[PDB]
């Protein structure tokens, strides 16, 4: 089987269903999974945003108890959800997605209906903490990867192949993407050969893409389920959930979320090359 | 390292303990260690300290060990620990003593950083001050615009390079309703866009409008400009003039 497998909120699901909440470290056709509520999914899909649930009828959202909110598309079915932090995008396979906020009481469209194929099929959608930033055009998977600037109101377009940002890991194509559940900036991609190889990033808007951290997949496993501070999360080959320190975050694991943040703010300046602010961030550990 | 400082004092060559405590940059051991060995190295490993308690966020000491490694001969030494005594007094909120430091330093980096610093406790004034002292008049004009005090935003503008802090100040007398000096913040602000509206609307000069839009190629109002003015039987020629 396809073997749907998500992560959210420190929860790591996999279809079998082994579910691990790697916060309290307890270990017990596609699932979501979060703290407190696991949903198994008519939707093409659904997720559970604490008792909300995201029903994706025909051309629309709603959410009712376990009819509250309702949300009307003028644009396709939409088929991808991904919710974190407080906003969700809800994207089509016709170049097109919207994002809704979450941080009231109901989801409230954010951004505007948007077309992708105006910027530039979709393969899959993803979204950030903070939601500003918003992707794999396309029944195969293109190696382009295109980010909506939803609040600058553009696109910027990085092809594999070439290495080049186009403002509107050259023989690999992505095929699976997720985001870091803190930092909106941090964001992951799967690649496999036309193997596999994982490619974390860093979106700066004053100085644009850089590359974080590129390392080939651990053979353990098999597909990129995403990270959480200070671990990349993956679905390891048949405890299901393989959990690798990130490079830079090698002996802070157990550190306090000040440190871990200032840690988290030497990657990003290494990244950009602010070797000054890295440093800074650095002082106090 | 505290059998090897134990063995070095009982050596033949103790200052190498402090060359070791210098190299694991232990500044307050390496302190405590050249009052006997080295005294003259007092100074430089003083200041090297402060600058650690300066990175550490520990100004309090940074203060006083920038004050206490000062020299009489090395002068790139005492205009650097100068510029920390003026840091920290500032960041003191000894704001008088920190600028009066400032004032007497030969160095503009000296005065670009305390720009920052000021902004840091918002001082708008002390930052313009400081900022207009060595060459940074865009700044200046900044924290001014900042403090709304365009008198001075005014005088630093023929030397002002941003366009931005033009199109706010432009922005300020169109507020204001002078139309004039707008127009010359816009057109230093590369902004026609504004310029050919102000001579539709404020001095209602079309001949100047057109001027301007045979000289800059003028677009947003060049249909607008022979729109309102088309209100004449020979008027097609004004709406001709504008090159249609």
């Amino acid at each position: 089987r396809a073997m749907s497998s998500h992560f959210h909120q420190q929860v790591a699901a996999m279809q079998v269903l082994n579910v691990c909440f790697l916060s309290t470290g307890v270990a017990h056709s596609g699932v979501f999974a979060t703290k407190d509520a696991v949903a198994v999914w008519e939707t093409p899909v659904l997720a559970m945003h604490e008792e909300n649930v995201y029903t994706v009828e025909s051309n629309r959202v709603q959410v009712r108890t376990w009819v509250k909110q309702l949300l009307l598309f003028s644009e396709g079915n939409p088929c991808f959800l991904d919710i974190c932090g407080n906003f969700l995008v809800v994207g089509t396979d016709l170049a097109h997605f919207k994002s809704f906020d979450l941080s009231r009481r109901e989801a409230k469209a954010h951004c505007s209906c948007r077309s992708l194929a105006e910027l530039v099929g979709i393969a899959s959608l993803r979204c950030s903490s903070s939601g500003s930033t918003i992707i794999l055009p396309s029944n195969s998977p293109d190696s382009k990867i295109c980010f909506y600037d939803v609040e600058m109101d553009t696109v910027t377009v990085f092809d594999f192949k070439t290495g080049q940002i186009d403002r509107r890991l050259k023989n690999y194509v992505p095929v699976n993407h997720f985001w870091d559940q803190s930092e909106p900036r941090l964001f992951v991609c799967e690649a496999v050969q036309e193997d596999v190889l994982i490619l974390s990033f860093f979106i700066s808007e004053e100085h644009g893409f850089l590359l974080h951290e590129s390392f080939p997949r651990p053979a353990t496993s098999h597909s990129l389920l995403g990270m959480e501070v200070p671990y990349y999360y993956f679905t390891r080959k048949p405890q299901m959930v393989s959990r690798r320190p990130l490079r830079d975050f090698v002996g802070l694991e157990d550190c306090d979320k000040a440190t871990r943040d200032a840690m988290l703010h030497f990657s990003f300046f290494v990244t950009i090359g602010d070797m000054d602010e890295a440093f800074k961030s650095i002082k106090l550990i | 390292y505290n059998l090897a400082q134990d063995l070095y004092l009982a050596s033949s060559c103790p200052i190498a303990a402090l060359e070791m405590r210098r190299d694991l940059q232990h500044w307050d051991s390496a302190l405590q260690l050249a009052k006997h060995l080295a005294p003259d190295q007092i100074p430089f490993i003083s200041k090297e300290y402060a600058i650690q308690l300066e990175f550490a966020g520990d100004y309090v000491n940074a203060l006083a060990h920038y004050e206490k490694g000062i020299t009489g001969d090395n002068k790139e030494h005492d205009e650097a620990c100068l510029a920390g005594v003026a840091q920290m007094s500032i960041r003191m909120g000894d704001i008088r003593r920190g600028v009066n430091q400032a004032l007497k330093h030969p160095s503009r980096v000296l005065k670009r950083d305390c720009g920052a610093i000021l902004e840091n406790m918002k001082q708008f004034s002390e930052a313009a001050q400081l900022y207009e002292k060595g060459l940074y008049y865009d700044k200046a004009a900044s924290v001014y615009i900042r403090s709304k005090n365009w008198a001075k935003v005014g005088d630093l503008l023929p030397h002002v390079s941003s366009p931005k802090i033009h199109l706010q100040y432009a922005k300020a007398k169109e507020a204001d309703g002078r139309y004039k000096e707008a127009v010359v913040a816009y057109e230093n602000a590369k902004q026609w866009q504004s310029v050919i509206r102000i001579y539709l609307d404020h001095l209602n000069n079309p001949e100047k409008a057109v001027n301007i839009v045979r000289e800059t190629q003028s677009l947003d109002g060049a249909k607008m400009v022979a729109r309102f003015f088309l209100q004449l039987g020979d008027y097609g020629s004004a709406i001709q003039f504008l090159v249609m």
